């Protein structure tokens, strides 16, 4: 079917800045709204970011509102999460996910692997 | 199919309805281009040909549109005009024109028109006002500066005049009235010329003169009169004499007396300048 | 310039019900006039419209034979005779002008509308349950409750907590109709779970149509 | 003729540039007309002749378009613009409008607090039982309940019912009332109440035993 590939994370200082890359293989997804998500050690999954169809606009939690902007190249099926003005409690293994449902309701049944994003 | 228009006849709203009759998926549309008026903004719209409008007395272009391909077929609607036997109160003079004409309901823009008659075609000029509400005599009025030909030219001038509380939407226009007048200071140049004093009979006189040149702008000259004056009793006497008249007989007068004959035009509103005085006796 | 509509209520299916409108403010007798009806949880839908002479009348499909549009220039008063009504003209019924003779452009004009509910339900007062917090937490220092109103007819009814003194954390939600023909709805409040014990949190409901007043209790 | 607006919904912040789109079964010219509703408001008229301003509108709206496909657009969307918008043809009778368009305020996203509440033993002697599943401050406004009844999945027997935005935290609430009668209630242990939503990392189901 499909599956997600995650890159882009590694070590960087408070204050730096990365950029996350999540590339999509075996199905087109410009159709559907893409999710970003993070788990820090001994802590629940939690919400990042979400790109819906280009049109339909992005939606970001607070913990992250004005610090990261996502956005898609869906001639190369992929998706992105820049991510400015990184703090330590921002280290956490980052998750792209695909939204099955058209219609916008999670439906997240596809996930990548995950990229390790250290700050300090 | 083979369409053919219908109008009334231009009702006391300014408005006539244009109908239609059919004498031979497919559509069938109607493209309306009113031509009067052209300093507005809107001048076209594609309406359904079921709803049939209530147009102005303005000339239009109709033409039906068909889809499915289609046919086009034009007819120029003629504007019908409505004649206002009272003159309006227009001005002209040394600061600029004026004009004051019955306004109706409040917030109406008006688009004011008018051309030189006989160099038929021409100087057409268009005239575009703010909305306004009646004053306390229930006129509208407008103003152009001096520099502003507005009927500067002593010639004979035809107005029409529009309203519309919605001047955004063609198919909401309505004649006001239509109108003539002559330009610049009419007072002056109607006097009669040619005036002569023929002996009729022992005790009367007829009296003629040469029309007018407000008698060619129709409703524009109200009436001549003629001043008679007895220089020996100096007692003076007005005639009216009908507009289509050129001729009258004055009777009653004295052998010996020296009696003295002025003519003046009149309009609606002004006091025509008197032709030169005639000395005469029986 | 106002237009106010006036006539409506319930009426059962089959039946008549006649609505009017009364204008002020401009010249009636120089504007086609229309109806435009919205049911509850729905878009707009243009009903009948007539010319300012009433020379031309038009119709939607799903009510041309059923209604009737007319004017009184004379009274500047619009009417809109109703007949075999059906349950899906329930709706609002707004009267709107047109700005020309004929029916023709938008509408720069609205009234207030009013309320038509055709149904054969008759009208009854709802019950009252509550929707109790567990006795025990297991959302941490927050916990939700309210009370749900059921089997009422017709609309609408009034909802308040603690006497309108309880207003943080409200949450009324709009009225369904139910298979039966009766509406129901829900009406929740978020709270501190440690003041389960000590606070206490009443909901007053009201239906007027019926005159039926409640006040419930809810506990854990 | 049939009437197809452009986005159903959308969200925006204050300043931002906003364009729906509507769409036309036949060709109808500059016969339209554009309108925005506000909750228990009537309509009001900004547009007319497909591109013609209303007197009264601000000059951050205007429209175009011709024939088959129109366009509304907000320049810099003003807090009193969020409302709903229909666009309506008056080319020909009968007069129809479109499906309308909501312009909702853009915010964080937040998780829905799932709570599911059994019903009273009040009414369990009416011998029916409705069971309410709450889904608490959450956005955006896309979600889905599934009923579990000793996870045998539920439907036609569920009716749902959403808030507007909050005037204080922009957020939605849901109430989805799942009703049976006493027999069928008594006739099974666990009621479940599962809900996806795109702020929820994993699928939320909130349960309770009968008797308990």
């Amino acid at each position: 079917q499909v599956q997600l590939q995650e890159s882009g994370g590694g070590l960087v200082q408070p204050g730096g800045s990365l950029r996350l890359s999540c590339a999509a293989s075996g199905r087109t997804i410009s159709r559907y709204a893409m999710s970003w998500f993070r788990q820090a050690p001994g802590k629940e999954r939690e919400f990042v970011a979400v790109a819906r169809r280009s049109g339909d606009g992005a939606f970001y939690a607070d913990s992250v509102q004005g610090r990261f902007t996502v956005s898609r190249d869906d001639a190369k099926n992929t998706v992105y999460l820049q991510m400015n003005s990184l703090k330590p409690e921002d280290t956490a293994v980052y998750y792209c996910a695909i939204d099955s449902d058209t219609f916008y309701s999670g439906s997240y049944d596809y996930w990548g692997q995950g990229t390790q994003v250290t700050v300090s | 199919p083979q369409v053919r228009f219908s109008v009334e006849q231009l009702g006391q709203d300014g408005r006539r309805r244009l109908t239609l009759k059919e004498q031979p998926e497919v559509t069938y549309r109607l493209q309306l281009h009113m031509l009067s008026c052209p300093c507005k903004a809107k001048a076209t719209r594609t309406l359904h040909l079921g709803k049939m409008p209530y147009l102005s007395g303005a000339a239009y272009n109709v033409a039906v549109i068909s889809s499915n391909p289609g046919l086009n077929q034009t007819w120029h609607i003629p504007a019908d005009t409505h004649t206002e036997p009272v003159a309006l109160n227009i001005s002209v003079g040394t600061n600029g024109t004026t004009m004051y004409w019955p306004a109706r309901a409040q917030s109406m823009t008006y688009c004011i028109e008018w051309q030189p008659v006989g160099q038929d075609g021409g100087l057409a000029t268009c005239s575009l006002t703010a909305p306004q509400d009646p004053d306390p005599a229930g006129m509208a009025t407008y103003s152009w500066s001096r520099e502003s030909g507005a009927m500067g030219q002593e010639k004979c001038y035809y107005i029409t005049i529009f309203a519309s509380a919605h001047p955004e939407k063609l198919t909401l226009w309505s004649t006001v009235l239509s109108t003539y007048h002559f330009g610049g200071n009419a007072s002056a140049a109607g006097t009669p010329h040619h005036v002569s004093v023929k002996n009729h009979s022992l005790d009367s006189v007829s009296v003629d003169w040469a029309p007018s040149l407000l008698s060619t702008c129709p409703g524009v000259l109200k009436e001549y009169v003629v001043r008679c004056r007895d220089e020996d009793s100096k007692q003076v006497s007005e005639h009216p004499v009908q507009p289509t008249e050129t001729q009258v007989t004055l009777s009653g007068l004295r052998a010996g007396v020296a009696y003295t004959v002025q003519v003046r035009a009149d309009t609606a509103w002004l006091r025509g300048v008197w032709s030169q005085p005639q000395r005469f006796s029986i | 310039v106002q237009l106010v509509e006036s006539g409506g209520g319930v009426v059962q299916p089959g039946r008549s019900l006649r609505l009017s409108c009364a204008a002020s403010g401009f010249t009636f007798t120089s504007y086609g006039m229309s109806w435009v009806r919205q049911a509850p949880g729905k878009g707009l839908e243009w009903v009948a419209g007539i010319s300012y002479d009433a020379s031309d009348t038009e119709y939607a499909d799903s009510v041309k034979g059923r209604f009737t549009i007319s004017r009184d220039n004379s009274k500047n008063t619009l009417y809109l005779q109703m007949n075999s009504l059906r349950a899906e003209d329930t709706a609002v019924y707004y009267c709107a002008r047109s700005p020309d003779y004929i029916i023709d452009y938008g509408f720069d004009y609205w009234g207030r509308g009013t309320l038509v509910t055709v149904s054969s339900a008759s009208t009854k007062g709802p019950s009252v349950f509550p929707l109790a917090p567990s006795s025990k937490s297991t959302s941490g220092g927050t916990a939700a409750l309210g009370c749900l109103v059921k089997d009422y007819f017709p609309e609408p009814v009034t909802v308040s907590w603690n006497s309108g003194a309880l207003t943080s954390g409200v949450h009324t939600f709009p009225a369904v109709l139910q298979s039966s023909g009766l509406y129901s709805l829900s009406s929740v409040v978020t709270v501190p779970s440690s003041s389960l014990g000590t606070q206490t949190y009443i909901c007053n409901v009201n239906h007027k149509p019926s005159n039926t007043k409640v006040d419930k209790r809810v506990e854990p | 003729i049939q009437m197809t607006q452009s986005p159903s919904s959308l969200s925006a912040s204050v300043g931002d540039r906003v364009t729906i789109t509507c769409r036309a079964s036949q060709g109808i010219s500059s016969d339209l007309a554009w309108y925005q509703q506000k909750p228990g408001k009537a309509p009001k008229l900004l547009i007319y002749d497909a591109s013609s301003l209303q007197s009264g509108v601000p000059s951050r709206f205007s429209g175009s378009g011709s024939g088959t496909d129109f366009t509304l657009t907000i320049s810099s969307l003003q807090p009193e613009d969020f409302a709903t918008y229909y666009c309506q043809q008056y080319w020909w009778y009968p007069f129809t409008f479109g499906q309308g368009t909501k312009v909702e305020i853009k915010r964080t996203v937040a998780a829905p607090s799932v709570f599911i509440f059994p019903p009273s033993d009040e009414q369990l002697k009416s011998g029916t039982a409705s069971v309410v599943c709450l889904l608490n401050n959450f956005y955006p406004r896309e979600a889905k309940v599934q009923w579990k009844v000793d996870n045998a999945l539920q439907s036609g027997n569920s009716q749902e019912s959403v808030t507007e935005q909050d005037s204080k935290d922009s957020t939605y609430s849901l109430s989805s009332t799942l009703t049976l009668s006493k027999a069928d209630y008594e006739k099974h242990k666990v009621y479940a109440c599962e809900v996806t939503h795109q702020g929820l990392s994993s699928p939320v189901t909130k349960s309770f035993n009968r008797g308990e």
